């Protein structure tokens, strides 16, 4: 796809990795409540 | 001795009040560890939203003034990784900046910042960067572009219209905007893109409505991003603050099936009536904030690729800013009450 | 179908029946009880 | 001699008044040049938007019943192009049809129909179509996804939820859904895909905004398919036809920062206060409103698209209605008046 | 920025002033002049 | 991009060209103009 993918994508945000890391992630809890217990166990 | 000098707003009466003469800055030094000075070569100048920064609810007396930036890299924190001294870098001063824009340095959160490209002027990118950045909020993220749809620009011939409709037709659409002054409507001619019409409110009659959606022919405008309502206003003061905006419910009618608003108006009434056509259009109500990269920032990277896409832009030549000649820090203040009272349509920028 | 999608909207257009009346409304309400 | 039997919506009193045993269709032939006949297969019900049909204005004593067919294509007019004889397609009847969906054979404009992929039976594809275009209508068009975002489908357990969230973790969503019985929360743990967290509205306690906000961490959630409102109940005639829908301010303090907020809700006053609240979060608010499609009809070839695209995601296996056993033609009365009611949390399909 | 995030919402609720007394109040607007 | 086009365009609507043309295109008007003064001489 040529101009397909100039039309439905004509900004992305995906172009620079090193600032994709930086915009906050999903607040995952269950990752989180097994580090929990499994770091006081 | 040695004096960096800044331009502070004072908090009083809720809003409108803001006045004081820049103080000095003594011996800053570039303390804190993603924190990087600048050599700030273009500061530009905006309206501050002062409601926001009251409900914002900072407890400072004195605010610092200037946010929109353009400089060269002097030094940096130890723990900044993407800059390095006599980088040349444009962005935007977050709202709770700890320091001023109208200052020669700056103190800046690094990831506020981004690289300019070699092909544009300090002056230019530094007016470009808050327009091109609420501009492509309301285009890119709130409504959603693609060629073929049909925008409405209201009060596009404005400072930040230009943007907006320079945005509009790099992505191919279509193009109906709203001129106020007879020389708005000039301005809207001198456009090198030509835009698909002028629709003019200058008249006592008011026809945005009738003649927008003739023009689409009944098939109805997908995105206005309107500047303001006329609604709250219609049968007490009418005019408040002598405001001619379009009225709620032609807006709300003229707006095409599944159709995009974006508004920027904070108090905004909607009627079981007007929810009702918009239950019927299938249509989308979007708010247009700006300022929700610096005070919530939680999609920081998002934004970050924004700006420097933004500057891609600049350095294509598809943004062309809407620049008055620029001016030296000292005058700024004079000019910046009335820019306080109003757009002066002109956009207004301190060199350094 | 495009002369039935005008034919929707030109439909479903209805006259300025204002009702703008809620900052005052709110008090209006409370104090008129 | 032969005859079709058809069922007919009454219009009286302008809502909840349907009633009237099936009427005969006779010697009906396939007359108009871009309609179809079809052996009809499988026909699902709905409850019916009347009030839609009061304001939509049409003058029929009479109105056809049902409009989610899955069948065979008997023959075509001169004019028709995708469609052959012996075909077998699925597709949503118009709300202003001639022809009831309760019947065996009908007439139909040829982009309402899409074919049938192999693997699905007639039964599943039928009751699937229209849950399964206005979710899709909710997550692509109205509400914009993509992996990451936090997505809410409040009442997901309902039949139309399923399909929300089916196509939610197809799309790499995580999702909290609200459940309002105990076997609607045992549902939910059903779901062979675990959903992130299932929170529970059963109890006198309501803590869908503060549980559900913890499960974001306070990040927010983006997406949220709200059922229905609570608002304009709360003081006068509380629990109108026994809603415990969810209060308006909680969703609207739930809804995270650029959040989109998909509603059904066909009155929505939306309060100065709130759109302050919405105008600092930069929130949109989209309407849902699957029958733009017919009545509207401006975008018949997206349409037509994404009922292809349904099937083959019912195909692949993505979607898995909330049928229940399916019924003859006769006995469909006599349960249409519950669904008109309401819905019973299975899909009810009349199988030819 | 994720603390300063939450830090913003849990700033930003209010409480609910519930407001919707618009379908009587049209009426009431008018009636009470 | 492998992931990327997936992520950006879940669902695309230019799979099919058929449908594409039926869906309903801008009211260009300055087009119909041209062949009406046109048309007319």
């Amino acid at each position: 796809s040529l101009s397909i993918i100039n039309e439905k994508v004509p900004f992305n945000d995906t172009k620079y990795s090193q600032y994709n890391a930086l915009n906050v992630p999903l607040h995952n809890r269950r990752h989180q409540l097994k580090m929990r217990d499994i770091a006081g166990q | 001795h040695h004096h960096h000098k800044g331009l502070y707003f004072q908090q009083s009466s809720t809003d409108e009040e803001i006045t004081f003469v820049f103080q000095e800055k003594e011996d800053l030094p570039v303390t804190e560890d993603n924190f990087v000075k600048l050599q700030v070569k273009a500061c530009a100048l905006s309206q501050i939203n002062t409601k926001l920064l009251a409900e914002m609810k900072m407890k400072k007396d004195l605010f610092p003034v200037g946010r929109e930036i353009a400089g060269i890299v002097l030094d940096v924190g130890s723990k900044v990784s993407f800059f390095q001294p006599d980088d040349e870098v444009v962005g935007i001063l977050p709202l709770d900046s700890e320091d001023p824009g109208l200052c020669e340095v700056v103190r800046v959160h690094e990831h506020y910042l981004v690289h300019k490209p070699e092909k544009v002027t300090w002056t230019e990118a530094a007016g470009s960067i808050r327009d091109g950045v609420r501009a492509y909020t309301a285009l890119h993220y709130l409504s959603h572009l693609s060629p073929g749809k049909s925008v409405l620009i209201m009060d596009g011939a404005s400072a930040f219209g230009t943007i907006a409709i320079q945005l509009a037709h790099h992505r191919g659409a279509k193009v109906i905007s709203t001129a106020c002054s007879l020389e708005d409507k000039q301005c809207l001619e001198r456009f090198r893109p030509p835009i698909a019409r002028v629709i003019d409110v200058s008249n006592g009659k008011v026809h945005v409505a009738e003649s927008c959606l003739e023009e689409t022919g009944g098939l109805g405008v997908d995105i206005v991003l309107d500047a303001g309502v006329r609604l709250y206003s219609k049968d007490d003061e009418p005019a408040v603050k002598l405001q001619l905006l379009p009225h709620k419910h032609d807006i709300i009618t003229l707006l095409g099936v599944g159709g995009h608003w974006v508004t920027t108006e904070e108090n905004l009434q909607l009627d079981p009536p007007d929810s009702h056509c918009l239950f019927l259009k299938g249509a989308t109500l979007a708010f247009l904030n700006d300022e929700v990269w610096n005070l919530s920032n939680v999609q920081q990277g998002k934004y970050l690729c924004i700006l420097k896409d933004v500057m891609e832009k600049l350095s294509t030549g598809v943004f062309r800013p809407q620049l008055d000649e620029p001016i030296p820090l000292y005058e700024a203040k004079v000019s910046m009450e009335a820019v306080q009272k109003n757009q002066g349509r002109k956009k207004q920028v301190v060199q350094f | 179908y495009k002369k039935k999608a005008a034919a929707y909207m030109k439909s479903l257009r209805k006259p300025l029946l204002e009702s703008v009346p809620y900052e005052e409304a709110l008090a209006n309400r409370r104090i008129l009880l």
